[PDB]
Order: structure tokens, then sequence, then C-alpha cells
């Protein structure tokens, strides 16, 4: 008896895209099935993914700049859990909103930060000027 | 009723295994530090991998130092000139194979590095090539130790 | 002195390196008052037994005074791994 | 078979296993001169290459 | 957000049907996995509000497969360094059991020190000790996360190290003595006509001869001790391991 | 003084037992594949590796070249 | 070219001088004062038999070195777009390691020859000890220096085979024909340096 590879079969599946939202979903976390593309000849654009990607790239660098000015801060946030839960709404479209909406308050404080910082130096030598 | 001399060309053997050994390091060294300052301002994060032509040729300067102690060691004045010829052509015989090792392992290193930044893929062969080149190194250690007892 | 903990945890190896293999050296010639013969012995050897025994317990002693300085190598640097 | 063989008893002129197998690919099988292994040793060395 | 996008990655490498919205997609597994993945199609299927059958059709027709190893976390590292020279054969003998025992050995002889081995192995230690601390941590050093990821190659590498520097009975140049060195009577060397010889022996060495009728009788493990002082060790020993190494 | 005899039997039986029968004394769990290939494996390289370094000793042709001082130790040591 | 008319004015200037000297003795009628047999003989045979020795393993390897890099080079180069060259094209490498092995067998083969005369006025002395020199000395350079050009050839061929394998997968079997005559070449040396070796007797 020696060690050899396992069996890779070529069975299709076939089933809807809701059953297979939630499929995928279950076989991603299982881990254990490969698939093969059944369209090489299909581009992202050609697949009609490619809003749900797009999607996923913006929230995903917004939520990156985010993350980037929070380490900058030097802030503590452990990230200790709740990953495993692996929900994915449709939903999720509205949470990427409301992160977006912190990204832009978070920029915008900041450029007034700057700015009124801007001012209180000036106001600072108007101080010493008087 | 020693010839007179014959203390001279053992002398000369344990210095050539490591003057010719320090050559071909020295050699690989200064090929593997050229493609390594070139290639590591695009891709730093593998400034640790490129070292390793250079360590293989420090086994080559190693390889060298072994022989040339070893025959040091092995030197007196009355030396029965038979036993001299030995110690000077196991000097010689590394001192060359390491040479030609160090050419090997500089040469091949400068384009691995080069290579592997471009198709990490090549890493594997790089190492390979590399141990070859060492694997020849260590036959021509092996043979200069083989005449010290012939 | 700090020094960096990480080369004060290499000085505790080294250290407890030479404790142990020194007091080992030691023993082995102490046992075998040996195949090792190595106990730096003169070119003018005569037929004593009797110096082989000296000259082991020689090297015994030595190796102990060189795994006390080992033991008060590895405290200093004991010291400053942890405050570090 | 060297190993278990031969003692120090035959040290001089001992066989040599490496001239031995050279000879053996080379079918050279001198008559005298040098000692063999075992006797037969010819024939065997000749059957096998 | 991550495993969203490789979900909808996932979905896009699929075949969109025409006569009903659904898709088909290929996967090869084995069987282990082929049941265990109905049972989760049906956990999947669940979730969703639909609970679609989602039939999987096994396909009779074989296609050239990846080659699928399982590995654990001390086997792992082995495979990698045969994945390294290449991915084998689908349903080739994996060399990777054997490795596990065969290249440490062959290291244990090209490294056949005692002393070493021990120190090779408590390197390894060391690392395995911080194993929960090293996981759970960030490594950038990747030379660092390399000998770790071969820890377990490691510790095993000097395991047989020590072996057969026992045997060979040399930890840093010493010898092991296990009172059994009885190759030769020294005291029967001087009866055979040796008086006096160390008066001499001042400019000599004089080689012990063999079968005098007073010396014999293997070492009890591993090389004579003696042999580790002798100044022709580099024949005795050399020639040894030189039919060692071609046997 | 020692025969030869005595050390073969006692590692022959030590690694030979541990390759045989070894794989019949093992755990059932997902690595017993693996551990039945250590039993086995390693009892025949260790063995071959041990059993070469004893036995190319015997019938030697030859004893150690000593130095002086070795020699006379060696009286009063062995 | 600075060192090229180095190395060309030294080599014109040595046998410019060797063509002087040597008219000049004949030109003066001397006693045949440059006596070759005298330098043979009295140079130590083993000098000759070491010097061999160390040839025919540093040459050997010299060649195996030179031809991987050669062949090194190539494949790294072309194996940043085809990446599957190091899978067989690594075996270019192995015949020039097998280059230096051929060599290497002999140069132990021979130096397992090398003894001790306890010998000193060449007179009546040694007569098959100086044979079993030269011979040896022949063997070694004879397999040193084949090995040495096989190891270049090798080489210079193993790197066509990687850039050609780079372009096209069914090359690489064809071509390997090539380095086998390679290999060839190089046991050719190691017959006849088995053969001017193999009745000679050393002490």
């Amino acid at each position: 008896e020696l060690f050899r590879s396992e069996e890779m079969t070529l069975a299709q599946l076939f089933l809807q895209s809701e059953a297979a939202y939630c499929c995928v979903s279950e076989l991603e976390e299982l881990g254990k099935v490969q698939f093969r593309d059944l369209n090489p000849d299909v581009n992202v654009f050609q697949r009609k993914f490619v809003n749900e990607v797009r999607r996923c790239e913006e929230m995903d660098r917004k939520l990156r700049f985010v993350e980037k000015e929070i380490r900058k801060a030097n802030i503590p946030i452990m990230d200790t859990g709740e990953n495993p839960e692996v929900p994915f709404p449709r939903d999720m479209i509205d949470l990427e909103a409301n992160f977006e909406k912190i990204e832009n308050e978070l920029k915008e404080i900041n450029t007034n930060q700057e700015a009124l910082k801007r001012n209180f130096l000036e106001l600072t030598e108007l101080k010493f000027i008087l | 009723n020693n010839p007179e001399y014959s203390s001279f060309f053992g002398v000369m053997g344990a210095s050539s295994a490591m003057v010719f050994s320090a050559m071909g390091a020295a050699y690989g060294t200064a090929k593997s530090g050229t493609g390594i300052a070139a290639m590591s301002v695009m891709r730093p994060e593998l400034i640790m991998k490129s070292i390793i032509p250079v360590v293989m040729a420090g086994i080559i300067a190693i390889y060298g130092l072994v022989v040339a102690v070893l025959i040091a060691n092995s030197l007196t004045d009355g030396i029965t000139l038979y036993r001299s010829f030995l110690q000077l052509g196991a000097g010689l015989s590394v001192g060359l194979s390491g040479l030609a090792a160090g050419f090997a392992i500089g040469i091949v290193g400068d384009a691995g590095v080069r290579g592997t930044a471009q198709q990490p893929r090549l890493f594997v062969g790089m190492i390979l090539i590399l141990i070859f080149a060492e694997v020849l190194g260590l036959y021509g250690l092996i043979v200069a130790l083989i005449l010290s007892t012939k | 002195l700090c020094c960096g903990p990480k080369l004060a945890a290499c000085g505790i190896v080294l250290s407890a390196w030479g404790v142990i293999m020194l007091i080992m050296l030691g023993i082995f010639f102490n046992v075998h008052s040996l195949i090792e013969d190595v106990p730096f012995t003169e070119k003018d050897f005569e037929n004593g037994p009797q110096n082989i025994y000296n000259l082991y317990e020689q090297v015994s002693y030595n190796c102990f005074i060189a795994a006390g300085l080992y033991l008060l190598l590895g405290g200093f640097s004991f010291c400053q791994v942890r405050l570090n | 078979y060297k190993w278990t063989a031969y003692d120090a008893h035959s040290s001089r002129n001992a066989p040599s296993l490496l001239i031995h197998f050279i000879n053996m690919f080379l079918f050279s099988y001198p008559e005298s001169g040098n000692a063999m292994l075992y006797s037969g040793q010819k024939g065997i060395q000749c059957f096998l290459i | 957000v991550r495993k969203m996008k490789a979900i909808y990655h996932t979905l896009n490498l699929c075949n969109i049907d025409v006569t009903q919205k659904c898709l088909i997609a290929e996967v090869w597994c084995p069987v282990t996995d082929l049941d265990s993945i109905q049972f989760a199609l049906r956990r999947g299927t669940e979730h969703s509000g639909s609970t679609v059958p989602s039939i999987l059709n096994r396909m009779q027709t074989n296609q050239t497969p990846p080659t699928y190893n399982k590995t654990n976390k001390f086997t792992h590292g082995f495979q990698n360094i045969v994945d390294a020279y290449g991915i084998g054969t689908y349903r080739e003998i994996n060399p990777a059991p054997y490795t596990v025992i065969t290249f440490p050995f062959l290291f244990a002889v090209m490294f056949g020190d005692f002393g070493h081995g021990i120190l090779m192995t408590l390197f390894a230690v060391w690392m395995v000790l911080r194993e929960s601390r090293i996981l759970s941590q960030k490594n950038e050093n990747e030379m660092f996360s390399m000998v770790f990821s071969g820890r377990y190659i490691i510790l095993l590498m000097g395991l047989f190290s020590i072996y057969t520097g026992l045997i060979y009975n040399d930890c840093f140049s010493k010898s092991l003595n296990i009172f059994g060195s009885s190759w030769s009577v020294r005291p029967m060397f001087t009866i055979g006509n040796w008086t006096e010889e160390t008066l001499l022996g001042s400019s000599v060495l004089q080689l012990n001869p063999a079968i005098p009728g007073v010396f014999g009788g293997p070492y009890p493990f591993g090389i004579d001790p003696i042999w580790n002082i002798a100044t022709n060790k580099l024949t005795f020993l050399n020639s040894f391991k030189m039919k060692m190494s071609v046997i | 003084a020692h025969s030869f005899a005595l050390p073969v039997i006692i590692f022959t039986t030590f690694w030979g037992l541990i390759g045989i029968a070894g794989p019949w004394f093992v755990p059932k769990g997902p690595n017993r594949g693996v551990i039945i290939t250590m039993l086995v494996a390693t009892a025949v390289c260790c063995y071959l590796f041990w059993l070469i370094a004893i036995l190319a000793q015997l019938n030697p042709l030859f004893g150690p070249q000593l130095k002086n001082e070795t020699i006379w130790y060696v009286r009063f040591l062995w | 070219t600075g060192l090229e008319l180095l190395y060309l004015g030294i080599f014109v200037a040595f046998w410019a001088c060797m063509i002087v000297v040597g008219i000049c003795y004949t030109i003066f009628d001397l006693g045949f004062r440059f006596d070759v047999a005298w330098f043979l003989t009295e140079t130590s045979p083993f000098m000759w038999s070491n010097l061999g020795i160390g040839l025919a393993i540093s040459l050997s390897v010299v060649g195996a070195a030179w031809g991987i890099y050669i062949t090194g080079s190539s494949i790294i180069g072309g194996g940043v777009k085809a990446p599957r060259i190091k899978t067989k094209n690594l075996v270019s490498i192995i015949f020039c390691e097998a280059v230096a092995i051929y060599g290497i067998i002999m140069a132990i083969v021979i130096s397992n020859m090398a003894e001790p005369f306890s010998a000193t006025d060449p007179k009546a002395i040694g007569h098959r000890n100086y044979h079993a020199g030269y011979s040896m000395f022949g063997a070694g350079l004879t397999v040193g220096l084949s090995n040495l050009f096989c190891g270049v050839c090798v080489g210079i061929v193993g790197s066509g085979a990687a850039l050609a394998d780079a372009q096209n997968p069914s090359l690489f079997v064809k071509i390997l024909i090539v380095e086998i005559f390679g290999s060839a070449i190089g046991l050719f040396g190691v017959i006849v340096a088995i053969l001017q070796t193999s009745r000679v007797k050393m002490g």
C-alpha cells in the first residue's frame, strides 16, 4: 500500500444563481472543491460579475484608506473575531456606504483640522503681533 | 638523506590551496554583490535570499582553508620529497578546483539574482546550479585530502 | 547596561554552553584519569603514569575556572534580558 | 566478503576490491601476480558482465 | 468583504445557463470530498431561501487532474521540498512518505556529528517552544519563516545526526568511551620484544600490529574510540566511510 | 575482549523486531501510515548504517598509529 | 586589449629567446650542453606523477565548471518566460558533472598507484619508476585536458538546448543526442588513460 494522490472528478453541477450564491459561500468556507473555468473566452465584463467585483474593489480601497489612517494613529483595535461568521447580504452595499461616509467624514475633518490648524497658527502670530 | 628543496614544494602547496580558493570565492562574491545591488533596489524583499551565492562562495574559501591548514600542520624540515609532492598536488588540486568553482558560483549567481527577481520560480534552479558547482569544489577538497595518506 | 535583549539572550545561551561543556571536560579527565589525551603534555614525557593523573586533575581545575567565568557572564546577561 | 574473508594474515598484497572491480569490467584475468578474493572469481566476474 | 470578493470571483468562473437563470460549474474532487460536498450543498442551499436541489452530476470521463496530497503540520514541510522539484504525476507514487525518513538519514550521514546534532535539535526545539507565539504574530522575515516551517524537519535531521554521530563516536571530535575499547592489549605490546620503546618513542609513533596473537575483538558499538586519536584514522576510518557511502 | 557475534545479535534483534513487529503495535490515528513508515524505514536505515560500522572493523589488517604519550598511557589505562 | 598585448609580448619574447639560445648552442658547437635526457632524469618522477594527478582532477572540474555557468546563464535568462526549462534542461549540467566524474575516478585510481622509491642516484635506479612516472603524468594529462574541452562543449550545446526548448518543447529530446557525443569524447580520453597506466609499477 503506497500513498497516492486523491481523485479530482469531472462532475458538473447545475443550479439557480441564488442557490449558487449560498453554495459558493458554503464551499469556500469548506475549502474542499476545486472549480474549473467554464468560459475561457469570456472576460470579466463578459462574465457580468464586474459590477459586484467593482463594488468590492471600491469599498475595499475605501476601507484600506481608512485603515491606513487608523494605523497611522496607533489604535489598539484587537480585531479579535466575528470574522468567521462571514455573511454576504446584498445589504453589504449599504454597509459599504455607511463606511464610505466615515471615510468622507474623516477626510473632511482632517482637511478642516489642517485648515483650522493653519488659522490657529496665524492667530497665534497675531497674539504675539499684538 | 633528504634531497634539499624537498620542503620547498610542500610549503607552496599550503599557500596555493588558500590563495586560489580565496580568488575563486572572491570572484563569486564580487559577481554576486553586483547583481544583488542592482536587483535589490526594485525588490528589496529578495535581499536576504540573494546572499546564497555568496555563502556558497564562502564554503569554497573554507574548502581551501582546510587543505592549507592540513598541509601546514603536516610540514617538517626533514621532508622526504615524496611527501612534499603529495602536499603540493593537494594544494594545487583544491586550489584550481575551488577557483573554477568560485567562477561558476559568481557567474551563475549574478544571472540567478536577476532571473529570480523577474521570475521567482527560478529560485530553486538557481540554488541547484550553484549546488552542482559546490559539489565540484568538494571534489577538489577530497582529492587534496586523499593525497595526504598516499 | 542594556546592550539589547537580543544580545543578552545570546550571551545567556553561550554562558550555559560554556558552563555545561567545560564541566563535562573536567569530569571526563577526572574519571579516565582516556582517548582524547589532550591535557597539554610536555614533550619530554617520562615513564610516569602519575604524570597523566596529575595533568588530568590540572585540566579539570582549569576547566572549572573557565566555567566559573561563564557563570558570572550568564548571571550578568540574565539580569539584562529580564530587565529589558 | 573482503571484510569477513581475509584477516591481517594476508595483509601483504591483500586483494584490492578496486582493482578486481576494474578487472571485472575489462575481462582482465591474470593467471598470477594478484590474489583473488575466492577461487573461481574470474568465472563469476566474466559471467556477470 | 474579502471573502465576498472571493465568492464573486468564484462565481465569475462558471457558465451561465440560457434555459434558467442558473449556473453550471465543474469541480474536481475525490469521492470522500464529493460526499462531504453533497452534505455541504444541502447546508448551503438550506441557508439560501430557495433550497434549490442543486444537482451535481458525476462525469464518467476523466480529465488530467491536479495532484492533491494531504499533509499535516509535520509532513507539509516534506511535501514542499518534494514539490519544489516538481508536481508529481496523477496517481504517481508519492515520494514524501519516504522522504520523511530517507532525507534526515542522508543528512545524518552527511552531518554525522553527535555534538552538533544535539545543538541542531535544541535550535529546532526553541522554534517549537515559540510555535504558538510565532504563529500568532507577524513574520515579515521570510528566512525565519522558512526555517520555522521546516522546524520539524530540522528536529528530525538532528535526531538522526545524533544517531550517526554516536556510532562514529564523534562529539566535537570527542570519542564516546563505553569502557569497551579492547582493540589491543598494551601490556602485551611491551612483552612482544618492545622494551623501553617509550625512549625512542620520543621521535617515533609506531603503528600497533594486527594479529600479534594478543590483539583483536571489535568495539561493542561503533568505531573503536582509539581511532579518534590515531595518526592513521585517515586510512582506517576514511576507507570504512568510503565503502559505506557506496553501499 | 569482545566477540562480534553478541553485538550483532543484540542490535539486530532490536532493529529487526521494530521493523517487522513494530507495525503491529501502532496507534490507529490518521498518522498510522506515517508512523509505520517511520518504524520500518528507521529500522532498516539505522541497522544497515550500524552493521557496516561494526562489521567493517572485523578482521582488521592494521591497528592505530598512536603518539608516544598515548601509547605509554594506555599501558596503565586499558 | 591591454592584457592580450601583454600575453602576446611575453609569448613572443619567451619563444624568441629560446630560438636564439637553442641556435647559439648549435652555432658555438656546445657538447650537447642542453641535455633533454638530463632534465628528464634529474626531474623527480614524483613531480611528474603528482602533477598529472592534480591535472587529471583539476582540469576536469574546470571543464565541468565552465560548461555549468554557460548553460546556467542561458537557462536562468530564458527561464523567465519559460520556467519549464528547469524540469528537463538540468540534465545538461548532469552531463557536465559526469565529465568531471570521469576525470575524478581516474585521478583517484591513478593516485592509488603512487608509491615512494627510497631512491637516490638515478644511475641504474628506478628504470621502471621513470616509465611509470611519465606514464602517470601522461594519463593524468590525457584525461584532464580531454574532460576540460568536453565540459566546454557540453556547456555550449546545453545553452542552445535551453534556448530552443524555451520556444519549442519538442526540440529538447532530439538535441540531447549531441551532448551524449560530448560525453563520449571524454570517455575516449578515459580509455586511453586507463591503457597508459594499465601496466605500471611504483616503488
